[PDB]
Formats: C-alpha cells, structure tokens, sequence
C-alpha cells in the first residue's frame, strides 16, 4: 500500500500545474483519494477530494474552479490539475488516501511534492 | 467513553435515547432495541407514553405532497408501554440502559423491542428520473409520544421519530467459489462452443474489483464477435406474489474475438459502483437514516431453514459473461455472488401495487 | 465553515511527561475527529480515528476523549520518539478543517 | 430560541 | 356579520375566511378572499404564502395509511400574502376592508378564483371493511411561512382550513320526468308497456319522490310485483370516465296485473341516509372535518359541457322495474336531480382507476 | 302544519306511558322532532330527539335509558314511550319541530300534553 | 360537558313603548347556534330569532338578535302589549340543547 | 396552557 505522487515544481505565478498521483495497494472505488497541502510554516490545508464510488468531487472555496481532481480508475491513480497558481498555491501538496466505507481519517499518506510560485 | 444517541420532542417534552442506529442480524438473532425515554411527568397529565418499533414496506416519500400513488405496509409492528412502566418487562435491564437511568434520574425509563429473525433489512429502490421522489424501500423506525393509548392518534408536537436500521454483513466463513459451464454446439457439426467463467471468490466488499475467468473452447466453425462480461442486480420484491426486477449495475465488454478451432482464456475485471447507475430506476440501494448517500445494497442472506423469510425486498448478484457468435446461437452463464460489507472492529390494494410494481419496474 | 481551535500552539515536554493536546470545534461535530503526528520533514501519521479508536500499529501511549465539542490527545507515557507536530481534524462536515496544529518539543 | 424541528444528536452516558 | 378565524399551532399565524362554503353559479363561483395576520418580527426573513389547493383524494386523512392511497391536484392557486404582491388581483371587499382596519398593519389579504369546471366537494362512503379510506375531492386552504413556495412548509407555524364548493337547486324548474318501454311477445300481438313519471325534475334532500306508475298489459303475461327503486349515479373521472350505481331507496308492493287490464298508482320513495351507511361507494356532500353530511346533491353542469368532467359526478334516476312471469322483465329510468334550495395518463392514475372500478364497480 | 299531540294523562309513580306526536304538513325525513317538557312552574326543558334522515336518536341524561323516541315515517308520527315514570317526570311535554336541512331552532311546537304522577 | 344559558334577568317590569334587553350568556363559546322563543301563559312557545341575529319569518321586526362573542341579547326596540310574556333563550350547537331558565316580562 | 391543535372559531368584524 503506496501513495506514489509527482508532478509538482516551480510554477510561475498564474502558470499552471498537473499533479499525478500513483496509487497501489488498494482500489479506486473502495477509497477515497484527497490532497492536503501544508503551506511553508503552516498548518495542514486540505484542496481536494473525490470519490470515484460515487462520482463526487469536492474542493476548497480558495481553490474552487482553479482546480479540477480526476481520477484514472484504470490506471488507479488520481489527478490535481491546478490552474491559474497565484503566490497563496504555494505548499507542499500530500495525495491522501481514506476508506470508502467508511472514512475513518487519511490512514495513508504520500510524501509530498513541492510547489512553489 | 459509551456515548447514546438521543432526540427529542418538539416541545422538548420527551426524549429517545438509543445506544444504536444500526442493528445486526446474526441468521439466528437480531441486536436486540433497548432504549431510554426520558418524559416529563408533570406535563403528562393524565396520558402515557408509548414507543413502537414500526417496519414498513412503504412506496412514495414522508411528505404530504405526495401527489399519486402511494403504498404502505406494516411488516412487523411492536408496541412498548414505557410510562407507566410495564409490570413484567422483557429482558432486565441491559448495562448501558442502567447507565442512562442512573444519569437521567428517575423520569427516565427502558423500553426493550425484539426484531424477529425474518423480517427484511434496510434497503431503498432508486427513484427514477420521471419519479418525483417516490421510491419503494422496507424502513425501521421508533416513535416515541404521549397518548391516553395506543388508539389515540399521535400528535407531531410531543412525538419524536428515530429511524433505525437492521444491517447484515459478511459471514465469517468463505464460500464456495463461484463456477460455470454452458456449452452450445450446431445442427450438423460435432464440434460444441463450450466457455467456463468463474469468479476467484464468493463474497465480494463493496467498491471490490470482481475478477472473472473466462474460458472459452471453441472447436466449433463459428466465430465468437464479443465477449460481454456484467454484474447484474436482483431485487426480489415479496408482499404476496414474488416480482424479481434484473437491473444491469456494471458492463465489461471488450472486442476480442474468438477463431474457431481455437481456445480463449481471459481474466476480467468488473466492479459494481453507484457513479454510473444514478439514473437507473429500481436499483436497490442500501438502507438510509436520512437523505444521505449509501451505496449499492448488500445481498440478503437468508438462514438455511426454508420456512418463509421472504418479505420486503431480497437482493442478489450475478455475474453474466454472455458471447455474441456469428449466426446467432449466443452462449451464457451466469456466476452468482454475495455483496456485503466487512464486519466492523391479498387484499385488493396489495395485489393492485403488485400490478403497480411490475407495470413499474419489470 | 468549522474551526478547530488547537491548544496550546506548543508545549515544552519531556521523556515520561503527560501531555494533553486539546482541540474544540466550533460546531458540534459528532465524534468524527482524527489526530495527526507530523515529524519535520516527513508525511502525516494518522493516529487516532473517530475522536477515541487508536489507529493500528499505534502505541498505546496514545489515547483519544471527548467531552461535548471539546477533543483531548493524551500520551501516557511519553517517549523520545513522540517529539513532533500534532493536528486534530474534524471529517463531519465538508471541507475537513484541521487544527493549527501543536509543535510537542524537549 | 430554536424553532426548527430537533434533530438527532448524542450525549456522553455518564454521570 | 362575523368571520371564520383559525391560528397557527404556535399562534405566530392566522387565517380569516368570511365563508366556508363557496357556491358555483354555473357561470361564476364564489371568489375566495380572506386575511391573514402575520407575526414580522417572528418571521425575520421568510414569507407567507396562502394555498387554494382541490385534489382528488384516496384514503383517510391520518398519516399512517396502512394500504393504497392516492392523491391528484384538480387545481392549484398560489398567493404570496406577506410580502403583498405588487399588483394584487381585485380591489380588497368590503369585509376584508373591515378585516384589515380592524387587525392593523400586520395583517394582509389573499384572493383566489376558482375555475369554472371543477367538482364540487363531494366523498364516497366507505365500506364496512375498508379502514375509514374514501374517496372524494376535497378543498382546502393552507397558509404557512417559508422562504419560497418550494421549501416545505412545517406544522407548527402552518394552519390549514377546509373550504367546500357547493351548488343549491336552480330557481327556474326543469321538465317533468317521464320514460316509457314496450316490451310485446313473439306471438301475441298484444304489447305489454308502463308509464312512469315524476311529479317533479327537482326535490329536495328528505323530501319523498312521487312515482306515477301506469300499466298497460293487453298481453298474456302477468306482472307479478312492481319494484321502484331509486339509484345513485358516481361518476368518477380522472382519465377514464367510470360510471358507479348504487340503490339508495326500494318500494316493492306485491300488487299483480292481471293480462288485458290497465294498472294506475302513485308509489311514494324517499332517498335518505339511515338505511344506506353500510354501502361502499355512496357518494355524500362534502365534510368540513367528520359531521354527518346528507347524500350528495346532483352535479349540475353548464350547457358549455366540452369536457366539463373532473372528480366525481352524481346523478339520480328513479327505476320502475315490473317482474313479469317467464322473463321479460320492462323498466324504466327517471333522472331527477336532488339538491339543496338556496338559503335566503401515468401508471399511478391508470393503476388507481383498475383499483377504482375493482373496489366499487 | 301541525304538531298534534295525544297521549298524556295521570299515571303512577314508576308507571309507563306512551306519546304519541301526529305530523303534518311536512316530511319524516326532512325534519327531525324533538320532545320538549316544561315542569310547572320551571323553565323548557329538553329531554329527546329523533332524526329519521339519519336514524339517530338522543336523549337527555335524566330520561336517558327510561326513555325512548321512535318515529312511524309512513304514518308521519314520531312517539316517546316513557317508562319508569317518576316523581321529576311531572311536566306538559311538547313536540317540537325543527329542520333536518338544517337546524334553524324548533320553529314549529305542538300544543303540549300534561303529564303528571302521584 | 353540558353548557349553561345562564339568562339575565329572571324577570323584568316594563311598559308600553319601552327598550327591553334579554341577556343570555353561554358557558362553553358556542357558536351563533342559539335561538330566542316567547312562550305565552297557558300556550306553547313560538321561535323568534334563530342564528341569535337572524328574524323568524312572521314575527315582527321590534325583536332582534345579537351576539357579543359568548353573550346573547335579545331586544324590542318598541314593546307593544303583545309582549309581556316568558321569553327563552336556547342555544343549540351542541346536544343536548340547553335552554336559558326564561324571563318573564311583566307590565 | 392550551397545547392542543387550535381550531376553527370566528370573530366578529367590528372595532
């Protein structure tokens, strides 16, 4: 059980971004698959959620319509297509993993990739 | 750290206080409903309280605007005289109810229900897209008012109402693992079209992949075009004449054709999932407390003992790896399998809604 | 939205010490809280699920409590290795929000 | 001063 | 003068309603306009709408209908009270005038029209065995507060107010009722053959109905009893138009007719509730919530009939049957019309109708 | 229309006797009839009611049980058979007279028959 | 329960030309379902008013009715010698029917 | 006191 995710790096401001994030160990429709990002000397902040079971996405008012999450199910890994990244998109982003039934918090994590603007 | 769920009256003059929502069935017993009600006995003049453990078979939604038809049926009904308490109450008084009496004081009071072993689980059939709501579905519930009996009719400002759920999952033991053999030869040819398809497994989670093993042995001179692998559902509506309802819930199907004189051998992969079925009318979703969202309903499992056990609504699984072969002659079989979750750490109405659900649905 | 209000923002602890992390919700959230443990450096770790289930793997040191809104971490016992950042999540409502988070340090 | 129809919470079964 | 006053459960709300009772006049019907008293600092931002709703109904008015039920709007009107429509319909009456000068600022008016082709308040009885379930098309008024028309409206803060559409006997009367039959034998040619009439087109609710029985039977063939009978006509339409007969009133005499002999007697039947309690199907007048309503006055319709039909229509005959030896039963069909004097298609529908016809037809 | 009334006269404590109510110039069913007493010197009383229309019969709490009210629809006659008579049984009782369609009050009174025990 | 006529007063002195009110006052709020009678010495009683406003057809228009919620009051704007007699209040929205315990108008 | 549902009285359209 992995959470395998690239794709980040430095952006210039009001550039955009595609985060892939590999998934193993697990299926696409008994999980949930989010992405929290934790700003440099700040807290935990979650972007991003979908859950493929249902066809549900859900986002951050401050990243809703610059960002977009899509999940491949064959390929089971999740996408995070952030657009439009102005300086507050800096952090570093972590691909989240929690039970479809039922949520019982992000048991697995990435490592995070970093993305600066 | 034991925490109860409780609701209260409108007025706040009466109070539920259930340690669970959802209650199992074992196939020999079902999680007894012990509960607490707390009632103000100064405002209870010269009226008693009363709990009923109410199940139904219902058709529409709990609005008033229910513009239409509309069906109900008590599948079983209980009644509990709380305040005053009853002389000889079943069962003693459980831990967590003592708990709450000893926190409450002495206006609290136990009312005991026991669910018989027959009775259906929580399950709801999807509306439509052309239904405004309405949606057939077997639905516990507990109700708590003051009345000067059980013939008084209720009143929405001192009653609460407590939707429960009665739940299965998946048995402990294996099962045997799905296997089928259908074979199909011509008019004149010796040859015969023969496929074997299997599931690695019995029992199935919910949101887990299925892996069927299609073997196809064609020694015949025709050529298989398609091979269609789907997961079908089986809802089996029982009020008094048995209606089963087949909504196709997932479809695998790959271009991949078979050369006569020529064996197959493929491993496909199908899972069941609500993001495709929203739009689909009588599929059988699981019970829900309130307008949440559940996901596809689990498969009924029935005790080994025939007697009846047939009500509400029986939920099945099949897997279906159908060829499409030139000249027609298509061949089939079909692999039956249990969907669960994992246990956790002729009166003329009636037969009218039977006319109903079939001119519906089937 | 829902606030978690996480306090202290750091303590000062040491080898053998009891350290009570709390966590207070804005909204009455049910028991749907999980904790965190993030070393510098390195990915979240949940430990506590449901504001009380530990989490498999997790030592025993670490205990989850309720009372009302208000959501406690406890370590009884605590080890060198505990010396990190703690976070209280609520996931009742969408958006999950998380605590501010609490630096544990020597 | 709520008005609205109550709905199902919990409660900690203690003292 | 006085006017009707019913509360919200919480009392934050109240409706006023100069009648209960709204007459059609065959070219107009009774308009609805009342007032209602709202609370605005209670209501700190919702609205206050009124609902004229009819609606062809199955079932008793409880919750917990263990069976069928059934439901079908004839008619719905919509009034946002609070806030006053900008262009309200029609000048405020003279009651509601006094209605608003006497209950102050927080207090508005609503106005409904009822169309011209609707069904008069009207239920069918139920069934010894049928659980108190009935048919009938009901009117009804609901004024609650809610945000739009699409949020559910709550019990404590909604009142709801049963009003009837009622019709009374037209002043000018209609023509006498009279009806004639042969029926001659294969050989004879001698015919048998009655008269029968109606003193009048028109009687009241307890008031008996005069048959003038007149046989003539040159025939061989002896009429062996008389039966006069009066007949109930449901005539329930929502998509298919279904026609229900149920005997309200017998009067058979043994009185025999010799072959070549007249026969002449006035036979006096009276239509009336006392005797008819246990049918299933009869249709009665409107109930505001459960007093014991005579049975239903005849559905009077205009001469502009191109549909005209909705709900339940009622009309009575009078029927002379004469039981003649082997066979060749002769009758006759008088329809008069019983009323009061005036004071001075989806499945659910196509299912419902099968189960309408199976129940009492 | 008239409300005559026969039937009256002296009867023992704990006797019985019958009233009888001669309709006319209305219907059975298109009126209901009610029996009035007035004790001498004391105020109207009520004491039974007949509506034919419904089949439904009503009687006051102190002739409840002693008494009955019928109707002979095709005679046009309703009766009140009193029995048990008592002491409190002494008055002139009338019949009245009401519509079925619908109450307006008892507009049309027979003449009154003395009843009287000893 | 049963409800109470309570009619005020028992009894009353008047003359010729004179204004007579008869209160009648119910114990339960009934309706406007209360009726006025005269009931002569020697005679059976006669309907007045019905619907506590409405004139009975052939009595004379002196007599009316009103009601002021619970409270009845019947009146002759001009008494004649013709109407010294009891006069009764009844109300009958509820059975039984009570009747007010009578007023007798004397000269 | 009275926590019945209310019903249907009248009043007079005056003052």
């Amino acid at each position: 059980v992995q959470l395998v995710e690239s794709g980040g790096g430095l952006v210039q401001p009001g550039g955009s971004l595609r985060l892939s994030c590999a998934a193993s160990g697990f299926n696409v429709y008994s999980s949930s698959i989010h992405w929290v990002r934790q700003a440099p000397g700040k807290g935990l902040e979650w972007v991003a959620s979908i859950s493929s079971y249902y066809g549900y996405t859900y986002y951050a008012d401050s990243v809703k319509g610059r960002f977009t999450i899509s999940a491949d199910t064959s390929k089971n890994t999740a996408y995070l297509q952030m657009n439009s990244l102005r300086a507050e998109d800096t952090a570093v982003y972590y691909c989240a993993r929690s039970r479809q039934f039922w949520y019982s918090g992000l048991d697995y994590w990435g490592q995070g990739t970093l993305v600066t603007v | 750290g034991t925490r109860v769920f409780k609701k209260s009256s409108p007025n706040g003059k009466l109070t539920v206080y259930l340690g669970k929502r959802d209650f199992v069935d074992h196939l020999d017993k079902v999680d007894p409903v012990d509960g607490v009600v707390l009632v103000d006995p100064d405002y209870l003049k010269d009226r008693k309280v009363f709990v009923t453990l109410t199940v139904a078979f219902r058709y529409g939604r709990e609005d008033c605007d229910v513009l239409g038809l509309s069906f109900r049926k008590d599948l079983f009904i209980a009644n509990y005289q709380a305040f005053p308490p009853t002389p000889n109450p079943p069962r003693p008084p459980t831990r967590l109810q003592e708990r709450l009496l000893r926190k409450l004081g002495q206006h609290a009071h136990p009312f005991f229900f026991t669910i018989p072993q027959n009775l259906p689980s929580s399950v709801t059939l999807q509306p439509g897209p052309e239904d405004t709501g309405k949606a057939l579905g077997v639905d516990f519930e507990i109700r708590a008012f003051v009345a000067k009996s059980l013939e008084e009719k209720s009143h929405k400002r001192n009653s609460v109402r407590l939707v429960i759920r009665k739940v299965q999952f998946a048995p402990e033991k294996p099962g045997p693992q799905p296997s089928a053999e259908t074979t199909r030869h011509f008019l004149m040819s010796d040859r015969s079209l023969h496929l074997e398809a299997s599931l690695d497994k019995e029992l199935y989670y919910h949101g887990e992949p299925l892996n069927v093993n299609v073997h196809v042995t064609n020694n015949s001179t025709k050529t298989v075009k398609k091979i269609k692998v789907s997961v079908r559902q089986y809802a089996d509506i029982v009020l008094f004449s048995t209606a089963q309802y087949k909504v196709p819930v997932a479809q695998v199907e790959q271009d991949d054709q078979v050369s006569p004189s020529s064996t197959f051998s493929k491993v496909y992969t199908i899972t069941p999932f609500l993001a495709n079925n929203r739009e689909k009318r009588g599929l059988a979703l699981d019970g829900k407390l309130k307008h949440e969202d559940t996901n596809l309903a689990s498969s009924t499992i029935v005790k080994e003992g025939a007697n009846k056990e047939v009500l509400g609504i029986l939920v099945s699984y099949r897997v279906k790896v159908k060829l499409v072969v030139s000249r027609g002659g298509d061949v089939s079989v079909e692999l039956p399998f249990v969907l669960m979750h994992p246990k956790p750490h002729a009166t003329d109405d009636d037969i009218v809604f039977e006319d109903f659900a079939r001119l519906r649905l089937k | 939205d829902i606030q978690m209000t996480q306090s202290p923002s750091s303590l000062s602890a040491s080898v053998g010490d009891r350290v009570t992390i709390t966590c207070r919700a804005s909204q009455s959230v049910s028991s749907a809280v999980a904790w965190y443990q993030q070393k510098p450096g390195k990915a979240p770790k949940l430990l506590i699920y449901s504001a009380s289930s530990l989490y498999s793997g997790v030592p025993s040191r670490f205990s989850g409590s309720r009372s009302g809104t208000d959501f406690t971490l406890t370590i009884s016992s605590l080890q060198p290795e505990d010396f990190a950042t703690y976070y209280c999540q609520q996931y009742k409502y969408v958006p999950v929000t998380f605590g501010q988070g609490t630096k544990v340090e020597i | 001063s709520k008005t609205f129809t109550p709905s199902t919470t919990d409660t900690s079964t203690r003292k």
